[PDB]
Order: C-alpha cells, then structure tokens, then sequence
C-alpha cells in the first residue's frame, strides 16, 4: 500500500520520537547518576536535532541548520556548566556522603 | 540503496535497469557521487584484522598461570577539555565562513564574533586561568 | 572490487610502517655515529618483520581485575581508525574530506583514554590523561591551520571545497608561519619529541603493543601525507620520507618539555597565532 | 543598510569595550567595582528601545544593580537582560527558546557563584536540579518546536502543537505543579538572587505573551493547582523562604487567572506592585515594614494590593468567570492567615536593627523608604491608569 | 510511448557554444515560456522544438567533423567536464566546426 | 528580522496594518506567479512545430539511430 | 525539478535588519557611507554628543575617585558615551539621508549643482 | 574566477535544454501512469483518471534522480 | 647560549616572580633588554623561527655523513692488552 | 535497504540502552557510538558538513569531558544499590506508553511520511548565517561567552 | 523562514506565499474569520507539504487492484 | 563475561532489527487502513451532499 | 648514512609501487582519471542522468 520512501520515513519518525522518550526517561527510571542525566539530556538534543535536519530536507529550507547549530552549542554549554558544578559538589560533600551524585536512591 | 521510483531512476523503465541497479558496481562516477561508502567496508576490515591480531597469540604462544603476573606493574584537565569545547564549537561556526565568497558586511560580522570570542579568551588569560601551575 | 582497493592501500602502509621504525633506528644510529640494526638480515633489511612475528607468537597477558573487552579493542580502535584515516585520505571524495580526516585524528585520543582507564597503573593513570590533554589542546590549532588553508581551495566550478585533487600544484609561499606551526602542531600529535613526555601503554604486550606502534606510525603518516598535500603543492612518496627524515632529525636531536610547559606554549603561542593568520587571510581573501 | 542597526553593533562595541576595562580594573588592586556598575547602568539605559515595558524592565535591573559587588555576576545579569529584552522582541520560536536558554543558565551560574558559607552546598544541589529540570523542559520545547515546524512549514505559532508551548512558558513561572523548583530556589539561594527571580524574567515572559502569543485552549486547572497549592502551603510552612515561595506560587496563579480572561491592564498593574514588593522585600533592614509587605500582599485595603486584587477580580467579572473568580476569593482569604501570622512575627515584637561595623550604613534606605511610598500610589491608580 | 533524449553531458557541454549562435531563437523562446507558466504541459512545444533543434545541431557536427568533435569530447569525459584541460581539443574542433558561419 | 521585530508608530500615519512577516518575506525573496496558457496558443504553437518539422528546418527526438 | 546553477561569487545584497518601508520624503542617497553621514550631521547631534560625553567624563571621575584611579576611569566613560552618541547621530544623519526623516536643510545641502 | 564564470555560462546555457528534455520525459510517464490507471479503474464508478489534486500551481513530483542517500 | 629569559625557567615561584618583580634584570647572566628596532628584531629571531634547534638539528645532520666506529663481531675484536 | 534501516532502528536501541547499563563507563560508551551512528545515518540525508560537525564536537570534546569527570570522581558503586535497589516500574511503563506505542506521536494525525535526501548547501548555509541569522550568531556568541566565564566564575579551588 | 536550503526559496514557497496573500487581501476584523475564507489556499499548501490525497487515491487503486486479483483469478 | 557480554549485546541487537520492522509495518497497515475508511467515509458524505443539495 | 641509505630507497620505492598499482586499480574501476574531481548536485544530476541514459541505451540496445 506504500513504497520504500515511506517506509523510511516512517521509520525515520518512530525512532526519533522513541529515541526522545527513551532519553527522557530512562536515566531517571533506571536510576543512575547526574552524568547520566546529562548524557541523557545531551542524547534528547541530538534526537531534536535529527528530526529538525530531517524536516529541513523534507522541506529543502535553511531553518533546520540553524536550529541544529544553535541546540549544539546549547547544549554543550550547559553540559559543561552542569559537569562543573558536579564538581564543586562533588568536592564539597565527599566527607559525609559518597552517595551524594544518586538523587536517584 | 537503490532506486525504487521511475522518477528516481529519471522516468527510464524497463526491468533491466533495476537489476542492473540492484547489482551494480560501486562508482563515484555512477550513482553514488560522495557517498562516504568505503568508510563503513573499511571499518569492517579493520575490525577483522584487530580481531585477528588479538586472536592469534592466543593461540602460537604457550601459557601459564600465575598470581602475580596478574598485576599491574585535577582542574586543569577540567579548563582544558571545557576551552577546547568551546573552542571548537567557534571553530565549527567559522568554518561555513571560510567555505563561501563572504561580503564586506559578512566580513565584519566574523570579525565581530572573533572579537567576543578574543575577549572572553584574553580575560581568561590576564586573570592567571592559563597558567597550568594546577 | 572497493575491498580490494582497501587492502591494496593497506599492504604498502603497513610494510612501509615497518620500514619506518626500522629506517627511524637506523638515520638515529647514523647521527649517533654507530650503525644500527645491521645483522639481523641483509644490512639489517629484516628486523621489523622478525619484531613483529616474534611479538606475534609472544603470549598476551589479561589482567583479571579490570574489563578485558576494553583493552583488547583500545588498540583494535586506534588501528581501525588508522585504517579508516588512510582510506579517507586515498579513498575518498568527500567535500570536506580536509575537515573528515581532522574529525577522524580527533577520535584517536580515546585509544590512549581507553587504555589509561582499563589497566590499574596509576601512572599509566595520570599519562593517559597528559597525553589526551596535549593532543586536546592542539587540535583547535590544527583545525585553525586548515581553516586558514580552506580560504583559498577552490575548485574549477567555482565552489570552496576540501578536495585533494583540486589542491593547487605549487607550494604556498605564503603561509611559511602557518605551515611551520602546522608541522609543530603535527609533531605534538604523534607523542614525538619535543612532546615524548607521555608509556600509556605499559601494560600491554604482544600485537597489541604492534598495533599501537601500527597506528602511531600510521597517524605520524597521515600527517605527512596531510602536510604534504597542503604546503608542499602535492602527494608524493619523495614528500613522505623527506618529512619523516625531518622528523627523524628533530627527535634526535632535541629534548622533550616538560608538560604544563607545551600546555602554556601550544594555548599562548600557537592558538592565538593561528587565530590571527586565520583572520589575515580572510580578510587578504575578500 | 545596515544604518537602522546601529544600536546593536553599539551593544556589541559596549561589551567588548566593558570586558577589556574590567580586564584593566583588576590589575591595579582594586577591591570595589561601583564604577563598572553605573557604567553598566549607562550601557543598559542606552541598548533600550523606546518601548514603556523596555524601560520598565530597564529601569527595574538598573535598581537591582546596586546589590551585587562582582564584576562576572555583572556580565552575566548584562546578558540575561539582553535575552530578556530580546524575548519582548522574539517573533519566533528559535529566538524564544535562545532567550529561554540564555536566561536559564545565567540564572544557574548566578545562583551558583555567589554562594558562601555552608549554605553553598544546598544552593549548589538546587541550582543542579533547576539546571537538570530546565534542561528536561527545553528538549520537550524544541521537540514540539520541530513537530510544528514539519506540520507548518513556516515559523508560525498555531496549532495544536503550541499547547507544549503554553505548558513550557507556564513552567518558566512555576506553574503548579511545576512550582516545586521555584520551592527548592527559595530555598536555599541567598536573597537578591531570588529579588531578581521574581520580577525580571517573569515580567519578559508576560510582556513577550501580551504581544506575540494566541492559544485555543485553557489554563484554568493549571490556576486551581497554583492557587489552591500556593495558599495551602503558605499557610502550613513555618519556614519564612518558602512561606514567601507559596505566596509567589499563589501570585502567579492570580497572574494566569487574569490572562486567562483577556483585560492584560490589571495583569500589568498587579505584576508593577507584586515586583515593587518584591524589590521592597530583599533588602530589608527594619523588620517594622516588614509587615506592609504582608498587607500590600493580603490584600488590605488601604494599600496597592488590594487593587491590584481588586481591578483583577473585576475584569473576572466582567467575563463572568465565576469559578475561578471564587476560586481567587478562597485563596485570597486563606492568605490573610499566614500574612497575619507574619505580621505577628515582626511587628508585636522588640524594636531591634543592628548597626553596621564596614562602613555601608544601612547601604539601601534609598531604595526601601522609597518603595515604602506605596500607600500615595492609589491615588493615581483607581482612575484608568494602566490601560 | 516514444524515446526522446538529448546527448550526453560532455557532448552538450562542448557543443553549447553553438547552441546560442544556432538556436538562439528557440533558447529565447523557451526561456519566456518557462518564466510565464509552470505546467510543463503549456510549454509542450517550445520545448520539443529545443529538443529537435539540439538532436539536429548534434547530427550536423557528425555529419562533418565527427572525430574531432569525438575526441573533444573524449577529453572533456576523462577530465570531468574541466575545459582548462583540453584547450588544444577545443581549437581544433572549433576550427574544424565554427560556431558561427565563417566567409558568409 | 528573521527572529526580532520592532514595532512603531508613524507619526504621519500613513501607514496601513499589514501581516509584517508577509511584508518581510516579501522584501527578501520576491513572489513568483504563473498563469495557465491560454489553449489556442497551444494549439497555434504545435501546429507551427508540426509544420517546421514536416518541413525540414526541425529534428528528430532521439540523436541515436 | 532541475535547479539553477549557483552564483558562487554573488552574495545576496541583504541587510538582516528590514525597515519594512518605503521613504516619505525626496532621496538623496539609499546607501550612504560612514563619511556621507559624518558630513551632514547636524549641531544638535553634535551638541548633545559633547553633553553626554562631558557628563560622563564627571560621573566617572567622581566614581573612580574612591578607587583612586578616576582619570582612565573618566576618560574610558567620557569615550563610551561618546561613541554611543556619536552612533545614534550618524543614525539618525543617515535616516534622514535616506527619506526616512526630514531632510529639507539637507536636500539643499548635498545636491551643489542640484540645488534647486 | 575567470575559470568559474565560464562554468557559469556554460551552465546557464545548459539549463533550458535539461529542463525541457525532464519535461518531456516526465509527460511521457504521466500518460503512461493514466493508461494503467485507466485499465485498472475501468468499472469503479464514480472514478476520474487524470483528476488534478490542485487548483492553481502544478506540483512536480516529490523524488528526483539526483536525490540519493550517500552510504 | 647559556643566558637566561623571562618565561623560560620552567618554574612558578621564579615564574611568578620576574613577571611580577624585575630581580631578573639586576643579574648580569640574563640577557638585557632589546634597545632599538634592530634588537627587538633579533630577539624575535630567537624566539620564533626557531634557530636553536636548528644548529645541533645541522650537527647531528653533519653526523649522519660521518663515519662510524661501529666493529663487526664476530669477524672483529677489540683492543686488549697482556694484562689482562 | 535493509541495512540503512537497521541502521536508523540501532539509534533508538542504543538509547535505551544508555539508560539500562549499570556501568557508566558502558553507558558513556553507548552514547558515543549513537552519536556516531546517528550522524552517519543523517549523512543519507544528505549532511555531510553537519555530520562532521556533530562528529566532531560530541566526541572530541564533550564525551571527552564526560569520561574525565566520571574518572575523576566515579569509584565503582554498581553494587552500592546500583543492581541491589533495581529501577522504578512506573518510568518504565510510562516510557512504554510514550515510545513504543506512542499515543501522541509527533505527526499526530499522520501516519505517514516520505523520507527523501537533501542537498546541504555549505554556500547556502554561511549566507543564511551571514545575512539572515547574523543576529542569531552574534547571540550564539553571547552564549558561548556565559558558558566561559560562569565555567571559570564556577572553578573549585 | 521562507530560505531554500538547496534553492533560494523552499519548494512550496508559493504556496505559503499565496495563502498569505489571501489571509491579507481580505478585511474581516478577525484571523479566525478570514482563515474561513481562504480555505482553498490553505488546503492547496497542505497538499504541496504532504500530497496527502494523491497518496490516498494510489492506496484506493491498489485496494482495488487487490480486489481485482484476489477476488478474481480468471484462467486462460 | 566477556564473550557472554558479547553474545547478549549481539542478541539483542538481532531480535531488534528483526523484531522493530514488523510493529513500525503493523502500525503502517493500520494507518493505511484507517485512511481508507475515512476517504470512504468523505466519498459517502459527498454522496449524501450531492444527494441532498440537487 | 650507507646503512640507512637501502631502508631510505625501499620505503620510497614501496610508495611508489603502491600508489601506482592503486592508480591503476582506480582507473579500471572508475574508467576516467578525475574522479576524485570536487562536485556538487549539479554535478552529480548530470553524472546519474548519464548513467541512466547508458542504462537506458542498453535496454534499448537489446531491442533490435
């Protein structure tokens, strides 16, 4: 009822959604670390970022790139930011936690 | 890949074209222009090779078991890394630039990002943060 | 057909790599008035095949208190990546096939990471980490020094592209700074001196110590070959052992610094350098 | 031409010219910067557009200035006004999530610098948490951003997909249920931090919905959890941070409840009074007005906020939005509980202020004693003012 | 249905110089047409008049210079459409077919 | 601006309400606009191409034999 | 379907800041440069730069002097301001150049054989 | 520069023809996408062949030749 | 040469202490400011383009076309002497 | 195109899996293998500049990071309650009801769409970030300046 | 907004452009009201961003051709 | 488990890729199918329309 | 160097032997020695119309 372009996209959209719900939840849900967390939310723009290049070329307009470039640099920036202040936490209560970075527990 | 719309394959019908297709040789002057394509069969080599470098001392060496042979013989990491992202990231919206016939206003306007970036770099340098003493 | 191509290409670097350490040892030896490996063939024109099936029937060893998978593939990645670069660099036709290979030496530094992680040395640790820091903060200047470069590859159509076979067939007299802080930056990238401070990979053994020295080797060049195609006007063999010759020459003649020093000189005297160069051409350019 | 753009190249000379002088200020020794703050002051009166919500957000961050001593917590209050000032200017959704991105991490780094004492570690796990749930919710914007843009093509705001953008601009407020990290920030935070919270971003956010926002839905449940929380809270926290946290949460719901029903003159000057109390409130010295703070809160009548209650439930009416109405009487009363629990607190009480000892003394009568003269506001506010 | 084409890349590449001292007319034409209209239905037969034309200049150089013209366009295939590289091939074959009628 | 906008007020008012990002893509593109030709130029137009092609000034459609 | 060839060595001639207008007044010159606007300035864009540049050359001198370094301070404020106004000038001047704004003393001005 | 803008003429020259050629071409699958459908549809009642979707402006068709995935 | 510079002493107390103390100037075994155009060139000689590295890169160059002392055990011996 | 869709398929299997190891150096693995994957997948569409950039960025710089700062701070604590205290079965079911079956999917109505490859236009790309978004760059530069200076603001010492 | 990536506009760059143009030709006091009447428009860049009714009727044709061939197997 | 890692990653990702195509095609059926009786559904309302309006 | 001097010619002449039996490889799969040429969409239209026109051709060829 559909040829191949359509099964690509199809499939192309049923990833990325999942790969946004799976990055949404499955730090969380499993309970890991705030580095997870990161990762996950770093994992979520990459997500973002497929589907907008892959709106762009469904529409062959310039919008997606830009919104590509501006999600990296977003999101490096508050990964760092966010790595930083693991640290300084980190380093702050170590004597009397060391399960400090598993809010998860 | 291979075509599966006679628009894709320029309106040209018949059946041979697509077995044709379906079999053909890989050519950057054929159908596969740029394609990245000889990364991905070279990844597989490689791999076959390092697997088989690892595997075979495995098996042309003699062994024995010992105890002891089973035994091992900072924030400036945290500026660098962190500078380097960024760094690079600066270094990816320059690049675009270098890759077209900029105007004189597009010219000024790389040279205003290269200014804030030269700003916030000089700052960290006159406040002692490149200087790796730590 | 393409797999052919691929173990074609492979086949002369890995006997050539060979021939390089061997080559290496032996212009040492000479500048050190002495002779070199010698007897161990016709004029010694045997040792590195004899090196490598001896570290090849050679037992490997397993540490049993780290994750094993990572220390065998560690070298596995850096002689995959290795592979991968060469490939790019006689394979490909991508755009920016300039900017592809530079992502390409970014991944290499996990190698080193991988390695300092998986075995439990402390130094090994520590160096890992000095290495992959070094190697970190070169490559902005590396990727500067291509950007300056990138400002004037256009091909015939008219469009600014990275292509090898579009590069122009002259030298560029005209980025002697540029291409000098390039080749530093090359000898920082490949651990040689002045940077042999970081070894990583104390506690490995047999093939795969060969294929850290595969990929070293290979790495090292790559960036002949990268060199060669962006100032010397073309790619040629004669460039390649001209280059290693060079660096032949350099590292045995000169001492290695210490680390925060090339820390404080490749982030205050090169970066900014290149940054400057980069903005001199461009606006040279327009 | 680029001759109508000056001002922003302006900007971008300021801010260069600001970082390398702060550069230089640093290498003589000098241990106060109160030059670089006027001088700031001048730059930010000077990047304003003609517009009376500009100068409004202008002026409030030029007061806001004088309570931070450090030269980057400076820079980093520059840029969240220059996102926010742009976010009164963003026609579309690329330039909002930006500005939202902007502000929310020079929110972070802001909380997390000026901490001290071993109030730090607290401060540092609630601005990591704040971080990690504005990071959660900017993925779910520019996931729902990139969903419409396929369906729309275009940078238009419609469609059944603008709800998430509704849901996301009602989390920047603390809507409740999502009011919670607004708890945790009062929490710990020391308190200009928090006096900037209330008003700056809050009043962008109104402003930017006030001129480029439309939905075809409601918010009405998302008001009853905010009020009914809020007043519970406030009443049943002895804590006095997060007593002022639930008052914020209820405010804010009042605040929805207005946009709700249209009429946004009332919603601009309950935001005006709500912000001036707020201002009022941080850098308090004497505890003996402390207690005009609870009654332009409860809603007394002599004073700006029982009008500012008062044209709200008005304009309510007018729509004859009768549930939300009693709602808001409810809670209004429910405040006057914990308000009179407060001024019990710090008005029957001793007579105490402490001298100061480093010079400064008493270094904001200024500011206090005039947001003090709230009571001869009134005056000009019960004609048609506003509007 | 019936095969229409038009010659190669490297054929029309070295024969478009005479395309605009040759079929002028028809280039002009079928520029308009495209500029007034989007269905390529209304432009049915500006277009097959180029098509015509182009197969007709084609079978003209074959029928006069076809080695010349062949080898030019050898060269131009092996080097990709880069003209720099067969200057000698383009003299020659320009000689041998002028563009425009010489001594008329 | 492609993500900003500032409003104003002429002081003449001269000035017509207008959807500013429909003025805007406007000024920065252009429109482009077709119309259907009408049929009796198609049929003139393919009956002067069948007459220049029965004549002999015209070729075929295929340049292979 | 078939796309154009690119113009590799044409840049588009768009400023990214739209006026979304057109001038109500005669047009001398739509693109003037730095020193067409500097040579048409008006007194008051003078007058008013050299205020500002002198009231911020007292604020910082007064600010500066509890650090005891209020000269740069000043002379570092005076040239802040000054620029800023010096720019809204030669904003305005060019809006006015460019039939966005009066320019009747200056239609007069620039136009020597075209004087009337 | 000089080697570009020939490039560019050539190309320019170029363009109508492949235009024209695609056009032709791609009228040609048309008639035949309307005699297979015409064969299929011949007793469904209530059924057009060669129904035009749009109003105003013709759509050209979504994929092209030279659109490929590169790996 | 055996003089010495600011910036190159491989420390940070010493580091830290000529750029923020000119003591390196009063001693005569660094080497003294640059006077003129001509010296300021110099010393950007120095530093730059290398020209350190390159005069022992010249010699070890030199030594590559030297001869060797290299004997070839077992068909050569050393040098020994009855006491032995 | 069998292998291009298991391909596309491995995105979302890797990303689950980052989530369910235990291991976070096995969770930074996988994501670094998604992100390699992913940008080679996007390449079928298309972006070669793109996919080197993110290439680039995420494994050289950010992951990097991210193994320095889990090296530098990350003792084992897999058995402290890492597999001894499990994981919560509501954000598993809801993480089912979200993306395995998904009730409210992006499309929302449709249920189908044509996948098709670009033509990423690096020309195209610097003019449209030259001339159209140039405000946007320069506020990108803003960012990038808070980034540095609230990292170096935020240094523990 | 309206930028090609591969082109100087996107491919239903028109259509957008005339649906616009209808919504501002027109004088009704409200959005909501002059979207009622240019409807057509609207629907026509719907159908250039999705084709989705000629999608539709291929899939009515091939059910139809499934019915022909599953319900009807006639022999030679 | 070194090779045991192995074998399960490899598992796991075999049963994916085989298992994921059949629910995204399961899902494709039901659209499809779904959109026929709506373009059904419309054909019989333009019916009625027709019908009913002369 | 006399000892060095036969490791110096064998890695050049290695190169050398390898380059050129890739040149020739490359050639006989590719059949043109340009095709490492930098090229775009335009380009690569006109390089897969041509392939299809060869295709085409054949298909046509076996016709007669």
């Amino acid at each position: 009822y559909y040829t191949e372009g359509e099964i690509f996209g199809t499939t192309f959209m049923y990833t990325t959604n999942m790969m946004f719900w799976a990055g949404i939840v499955g730090a969380v849900a499993f309970r890991r670390n705030l580095i997870i967390l990161l990762l996950s939310a770093e994992t979520v723009m990459l997500a973002c970022n497929m589907n907008f290049l892959f709106t762009a070329a469904y529409l062959n307009d310039i919008t997606g790139a830009i919104m590509s470039i501006t999600i990296t640099t977003i999101a490096a920036c508050e990964t760092a930011i966010g790595l930083a202040l693991c640290v300084a936490y980190f380093h702050m209560r170590s004597a009397t936690d060391v399960e400090a970075l598993n809010m998860l527990k | 890949y291979n075509a599966w719309s006679p628009a894709q394959r320029y309106f040209v019908e018949g059946d041979h074209v697509v077995t044709a297709e379906a079999s053909r040789t890989f050519q950057f002057t054929g159908l596969d222009s740029g394609s990245f394509y000889p990364y991905v069969i070279a990844t597989v080599i490689a791999t076959a090779i390092s697997t088989v470098f690892i595997v075979a001392p495995l098996v042309i060496a003699p062994s024995r078991v010992d105890l002891d042979k089973s035994s091992a013989y900072s924030v400036s990491f945290y500026l660098v890394s962190i500078m380097y992202l960024l760094f690079d990231i600066e270094i990816a919206y320059l690049f675009p630039y270098a890759m077209t016939h900029a105007s004189l206003p597009m010219y000024w306007t790389m040279n205003l990002f290269l200014a804030i970036l030269v700003a916030g770099f000089a700052y960290e340098w006159g406040m002692g943060a490149l200087e790796w003493r730590e | 057909m393409i797999v052919a191509s691929i173990l074609i290409l492979i086949v002369p670097v890995l006997l050539s790599v060979a021939m390089f350490t061997l080559a290496e040892r032996t212009v040492m030896a000479s500048m050190q008035r002495r002779f070199g490996p010698q007897v161990s063939g016709i004029s010694g024109l045997l040792q590195p095949f004899w090196d490598g099936l001896k570290l090849g029937v050679k037992e490997p060893v397993l540490p049993d208190s780290s994750s094993a998978g990572a220390f065998a593939a560690s070298p596995m990645i850096s002689f995959v990546l290795s592979q991968v670069a060469w490939v790019g660099i006689c394979i490909s036709d991508a755009s920016f096939q300039g900017l592809v290979i530079m992502a390409i030496s970014s991944l290499a530094v996990y190698g080193v990471m991988l390695a300092g992680w998986a075995s439990n040395s402390k130094y090994a640790f520590l160096g890992c980490l000095r290495s992959v820091a070094l190697m970190v903060s070169y490559e902005l200047s590396l990727g500067a020094a291509l950007l300056s470069i990138g400002l004037f590859v256009t091909d015939g159509t008219g469009m600014k592209c990275l292509n090898f076979a579009e590069m122009p067939t002259t030298p560029q007299y005209a980025m002697l700074p540029l291409c000098l802080i390039f080749l530093v930056c090359i000898l920082a990238e490949t651990k040689r001196d002045p940077f042999d401070l970081p070894g990583y990979n104390v506690e490995y053994s047999s093939l795969g110590f060969a294929l850290f020295f595969i990929a070293e080797y290979a790495n090292m060049a790559v960036m002949s070959a990268i060199a060669s195609i962006y100032f010397l006007g073309g790619f040629s063999a004669l460039k390649i052992t001209a280059l290693f010759f060079a660096f032949v020459w350099t590292r045995g003649t000169l001492p290695r610094y210490r680390y925060d020093q090339f820390m404080r000189l490749g982030w205050k005297a090169f970066l900014p350098l290149t940054l400057a160069f980069f903005a001199l051409h461009a606006s040279v350019a327009i | 031409x680029x001759x109508x753009x000056m001002i922003e190249l302006d900007l971008c000379f300021g801010l260069l010219l600001l970082i390398l002088f702060g550069l230089l200020s640093l290498r003589n020794g000098h241990v106060s910067l109160a030059h670089i703050r006027f001088i700031c002051q001048c730059w930010l009166v000077m990047i304003t557009p003609l517009e009376v919500q500009d100068f409004a957000l202008c002026i409030l961050t030029v007061v806001l200035l004088q309570s931070f001593h450090s030269f980057e917590a400076l820079l980093f209050l520059l840029l969240a006004y220059i996102g926010q000032l742009y976010m009164m200017h963003s026609c579309n959704l690329v330039s909002f999530y930006v500005c939202l991105e902007a502000q929310t991490l020079c929110v972070v780094v802001l909380c997390g610098l000026l901490a001290r004492g071993a109030s730090t570690s607290f401060s540092v796990e609630a601005a990591l948490k704040f971080l990690l749930l504005s990071a959660m919710v900017s993925g779910m914007a520019l996931f729902w951003f990139s969903a419409m843009y396929q369906r729309t093509g275009s940078l238009d705001m419609v469609g059944q997909e603008t709800f998430w953008i509704l849901l996301v601009m009602l989390f920047k407020l603390g809507v409740a249920p999502m009011h919670m990290w607004s708890v945790d920030l009062y929490g710990s935070i020391p308190k200009s931090l928090l006096l900037y919270l209330s008003t700056a971003p809050k009043l962008s956010l109104f402003t930017f919905w006030a001129s480029s926002w439309h939905h075809d839905f409601s918010v009405g449940v998302f008001i009853l959890f905010s009020m009914f929380i809020g007043s519970i809270g406030a009443y049943g926290q002895p804590a006095l941070r997060s007593l002022f946290a639930y008052s914020t949460i209820n405010e804010i719901g009042l605040l929805l409840l207005a946009v709700e029903t249209a009429g946004f003159h009332t919603l601009y000057q309950h935001l005006g009074i709500y912000i001036i109390t707020q201002l009022l409130l941080w850098n308090l010295t004497d505890k003996r007005l402390f207690a005009l703070c609870a009654v332009s809160l409860a809603g007394l009548p002599p004073f700006a906020g029982f009008f500012g209650k008062a044209w709200i439930f008005w304009h309510a009416m007018s729509v004859q939005a009768f549930s939300l109405l009693a709602a808001a009487l409810f809670c209004t009363l429910l405040s006057l509980v914990y308000y009179l629990r407060v001024i019990r607190l710090f008005w029957t009480a001793p007579v105490h202020t402490a001298a100061s000892f480093t010079g400064a003394p008493n270094q904001t009568t200024l500011t206090s004693a005039c947001a003090v003269a709230l009571a001869f506001a009134p005056v000009m506010l019960v004609k048609p003012f506003v509007i | 249905s019936n095969t229409v084409r038009v010659p190669y890349s490297h054929e029309l590449y070295a024969m478009s110089r005479h395309v605009v001292f040759r079929a002028e007319k028809e280039h002009k034409a079928a520029v308009e047409c495209k500029g007034k209209h989007d269905w390529p239905e209304d432009c049915k037969p500006e277009s097959e008049a180029l098509v015509r034309a182009t197969n007709k200049l084609y079978k003209e150089i074959m029928e006069k210079s076809p080695e010349e013209f062949k080898e030019y366009a050898q060269c131009l295939d092996w080097y990709g459409l880069r003209f720099s590289r067969c200057r000698d091939k383009q003299t020659a074959f320009e000689k041998a077919f002028p563009i425009v009628d010489a001594k008329k | 601006t492609a993500g900003f906008v500032w409003r104003e007020v002429d002081p003449t008012g001269q000035a017509k309400n207008r959807n500013h990002t429909y003025m805007y893509n406007l000024k920065t593109f252009g429109h482009r606009s077709y119309t259907r030709r009408d049929p009796s130029e198609l049929q003139a137009a393919a009956t002067s191409v069948e007459a220049r092609v029965k004549s002999g000034e015209l070729g075929g459609l295929s340049p292979l034999a | 379907t078939w796309p154009e060839p690119p113009n590799y060595y044409e840049a588009p001639k768009h400023g990214f800041k739209v006026t979304l207008e057109n001038p109500t007044f005669p047009i001398i010159n739509p693109d003037p440069n730095i020193t067409d606007a500097v040579t048409n300035m008006r007194s008051e864009n003078w007058g008013v730069v050299a205020g500002l540049a002198g009231l911020g050359y007292v604020a910082g001198y007064y600010f500066g002097a509890k650090v005891h370094w209020a000269k740069p301070t000043a002379l570092f404020t005076s040239i802040f301001l000054g620029k800023s106004g010096l720019l809204w000038g030669m904003s305005d001047s060019a809006h006015r150049l460019m039939g966005f704004k009066e320019n009747s003393k200056e239609v007069a001005a620039n136009l020597p054989h075209v004087m009337q | 520069r000089f080697e570009a803008d020939e490039i560019l003429t050539v190309r320019k020259i170029v363009h109508p023809v492949l235009q024209a050629e695609w056009d032709l071409r791609y009228l040609e699958h048309l008639k035949r996408e309307r005699e297979e459908e015409a064969k299929v549809m011949k007793n469904v009642p209530g059924w057009k062949v060669g129904e035009s979707t749009t109003r105003h402006r013709w759509l050209a068709p979504l994929e092209s030749w030279d659109k490929r995935p590169l790996v | 040469g055996t003089e010495r510079r600011p910036g190159e002493s491989g420390a940070w107390k010493q580091i830290e202490r000529q750029r923020y103390a000119s003591d390196w100037e009063n001693d005569p075994t660094f080497k003294r400011t640059p006077k003129n155009l001509a010296e300021v060139l110099d010393d950007s000689a120095s530093m730059l383009l290398l020209t350190d590295v390159w005069r022992g890169m010249a010699y070890t160059l030199g030594a590559f076309f030297d001869k060797k002392v290299t004997i070839m055990y077992p068909f050569e011996k050393g040098q020994l002497s009855p006491r032995f | 195109m069998f292998f291009e869709n298991s391909a596309i398929l491995l995105c979302a299997l890797l990303s689950i899996a980052v989530g369910y190891t235990k291991s976070p150096f096995m969770s930074l693995m996988y994501s670094v293998m998604l992100f390699i994957n992913s940008s080679f997948v996007l390449m079928m569409l298309g972006f070669e500049f793109l996919a080197l950039v993110n290439l680039l960025v995420y494994v050289g710089a950010l992951a990097v990071l991210f193994l320095f700062v889990i090296m530098l701070l990350e003792i084992p604590a897999t058995e402290l309650r890492a597999y001894s205290r499990g994981w919560s079965t509501l954000g598993i079911f809801v993480f089912i009801i979200n993306g395995v079956f998904q009730i409210t999917p992006s499309m929302g109505p449709r249920g189908i769409i044509t996948g098709l490859p670009g033509a990423e236009s690096i020309t195209n790309l610097g003019h449209a970030l030259y001339l159209y978004f140039a405000d946007l760059l320069i506020l990108n530069s803003l960012v990038l300046t808070v980034a540095l200076f609230g990292r170096f603001a935020i240094a523990p010492v | 907004a309206g930028m090609g990536l591969s082109t100087g506009t996107a491919r239903c760059y028109d259509w957008y452009m005339d649906y616009l143009k209808c919504m501002d030709e027109r004088k009704e006091p409200m959005i909501a009201l002059r979207r009622e009447h240019c409807l057509e428009w609207l629907e026509d860049y719907n159908e250039c961003l999705h084709r989705e009714k000629e999608r539709t009727r291929r899939q009515v044709i091939e059910r139809e051709r499934r019915a022909q061939l599953a319900g009807g197997s006639k022999p030679a | 488990g070194l090779i045991r890692n192995i074998a399960t990653f490899a598992t796991a990702v075999v049963g994916w890729s085989v298992g994921i195509p059949f629910v995204v095609q399961a899902r494709m059926n039901g659209y499809v199918e779904r959109n026929l009786a709506t373009y059904d559904a419309a054909q019989r309302q333009k019916a009625e329309e027709a019908a009913i309006g002369g | 160097g006399w000892n060095a001097l036969p490791s110096l010619v064998i890695i050049t002449g290695i190169w050398t032997a390898g380059l050129f039996a890739l040149d020739k490889v490359q050639m006989f799969r590719e059949n043109k020695p340009a095709w490492a040429n930098n090229k775009d969409g335009w380009q690569k239209a006109l390089y897969r119309r041509d392939w299809y026109l060869q295709r085409e051709e054949e298909t046509l060829a076996m016709a007669k």
